[PDB]
């Protein structure tokens, strides 16, 4: 009876101290290849990222400033509410996009 | 799963054509000690350890009665007399025999 | 030292009963 | 895949909220340097539930030869002490015939 | 011996001790770190309606 | 919890073998010191055998 | 993540090695029961009464 109760153990042994010697072959790399490519993702962060993190920067606002003056239109259609304060986010606030567009 | 050494060697390419099959393949990989171990160690440690721990209360007291007063004393607790008595003639004065037929 | 090891064994026995379904209910329901 | 890979734990509950996004984290690249540590010791992890056994068979059990064995030779013969009296009470007895 | 068994009860107490107030934590961090991305929806589906 | 901590709330009695088995340590030792006169029997008596 | 991956890991790693480390403390009491002469100690206890018992 005790010799069963180390058999789910006793089979995982098998295999699992050679699993480390067996993650640089292909057996574990299909998957692991992370620890191969070294955090596969990019080599964590160095410029990538950077690339993207950097669109926060413009894709948030800074390119809301362009597609601001055709909202302030857009706006003026269905959103009546907000027609008469489009004019001071884009035309006003965003006038600076005029040298930008 | 590590216990299979393709575990992750197959896992990528057989989930695109087929995105059933390796999926719960993991889960039953996980679950094989979950439920026969996690979910049974409760059951079975009240009845190995139950006899760890009967035993080692029973193996420093009673037990220790029914070994300790077993050997010397279970079957010869009357024989502690046909044990040391009979060393006393036949053994301390055995060679206190040879004087009666040496003399 | 067992007597006081005892008082503080049951306490220390008694937070599995306590840390094993509040946790059966949350990490269940902290993947919603 | 991406539903199935969190939902991928079902059954293995425990795993399934830790297996919900895991690889995101590229842990498979550090945590993976763990369970390399965790599986060629699951001789000793999971298996406390025969370490028990352990405990019993490989000593335990010795200590049953030591303490259980010392009344096996003699479990069975109790039963002949009443017969055994009978050599034995007859030497009491041979106290009894020089009392007079 | 019941010292030595506090040991491992301790562990049996300790070792599950950082969990629950990491639960808890969750419960009161988790329930709105997915909604602290959702807000930037607007920003990004406004002009969405215009150049199509 | 349900693997070990079940099992370590059981496993309390193999730790007051610290105490049981100690003394179990005692009863390897003066049982053992039993044997001495229990030598005898056999093997000083093994002399009384001529 | 660093530490919470080890962490996570430890979690259910050495969780379950609690006991085990309290397994050896009880096995060397398993053993240390007149350790030097554990096999002689065990098959007979006594090395003598055992063999006239």
């Amino acid at each position: 009876q005790g010799a069963a109760q180390n058999l789910p153990a006793d089979v995982n042994q098998l295999i699992d101290q050679l699993e480390r010697h067996c993650l640089a072959p292909d057996g574990s790399l299909v998957t692991k290849s992370v620890y191969s490519d070294l955090q596969l993702a990019r080599e964590e962060m160095s410029r990538e990222r950077l690339r993207y993190l950097e669109a926060m920067a413009i894709y948030c606002e800074a390119v809301a400033m362009v597609e601001e003056y055709q909202q302030a239109i857009s706006v003026a259609n269905h959103g009546g509410i907000r027609d008469v304060q489009g004019l001071y986010p884009q035309l006003g606030l965003k006038n600076s996009p005029q040298v930008y567009e | 799963s590590i216990h299979s050494n393709t575990q992750a060697g197959l896992s990528t390419y057989v989930s695109a054509p087929a995105i059933i099959q390796q999926i719960v393949a993991l889960q039953s990989d996980l679950s094989s000690l979950q439920s026969d171990l996690e979910n049974s160690l409760p059951d079975d440690r009240n009845r190995c350890i139950n006899e760890l721990c009967t035993h080692i209360q029973n193996l420093q007291q009673l037990l220790f009665a029914s070994s300790t007063t077993a050997q010397p004393i279970l079957t010869p607790w009357p024989l502690m007399k046909e044990l040391d008595e009979m060393g006393k003639i036949n053994s301390k004065l055995s060679t206190a025999v040879e004087e009666v037929t040496l003399e | 030292d067992r007597e006081a090891a005892l008082q503080e064994r049951e306490l220390a026995a008694k937070e599995v009963e306590r840390l094993r379904n509040i946790v059966r209910r949350q990490r269940k329901d902290l993947k919603a | 895949d991406a539903s199935l890979a969190s939902v991928l734990e079902s059954l293995e509950f425990c795993l399934r909220v830790r297996g919900s996004e895991a690889c995101v984290l590229e842990d498979l690249a550090k945590a993976i340097d763990l369970v390399h540590i965790r599986q060629d010791l699951v001789e000793s992890g999971h298996s406390l539930l025969d370490h028990a056994f352990r405990a019993q068979q490989k000593y335990e059990r010795t200590t049953n030869y030591c303490l259980d064995l010392a009344s096996e030779q003699e479990n069975t013969i109790s039963d002949q002490w009443l017969p055994e009296l009978r050599t034995a009470v007859q030497n009491a007895q041979a106290s009894s015939e020089h009392c007079k | 011996e019941v010292r030595d068994a506090t040991l491992a009860h301790k562990a049996e107490a300790l070792e599950l001790q950082r969990q629950l107030r990491r639960l808890q934590t969750q419960y009161d961090l988790l329930t709105g770190q997915s909604s602290a991305l959702i807000q930037g929806r607007r920003a990004r589906v406004a002009a969405t309606s215009a150049v199509s | 919890a349900k693997a070990q901590k079940e099992s370590n709330a059981l496993l309390d009695y193999t730790r007051k073998a610290i105490q049981r088995l100690t003394y179990l340590k005692k009863i390897l030792a003066q049982l053992e010191d039993d044997v001495v006169p229990c030598e005898s029997q056999m093997e000083n008596w093994k002399t009384n055998l001529e | 993540i660093i530490e919470e991956i080890e962490r996570d890991e430890a979690a259910l790693r050495e969780d379950l090695y609690s006991a085990d480390r309290k397994f050896a403390e009880y096995y060397n009491v398993l053993e240390q029961i007149l350790g030097v002469l554990i096999k002689l100690v065990k098959d007979l206890k006594l090395e003598h009464q055992h063999k006239y018992n």
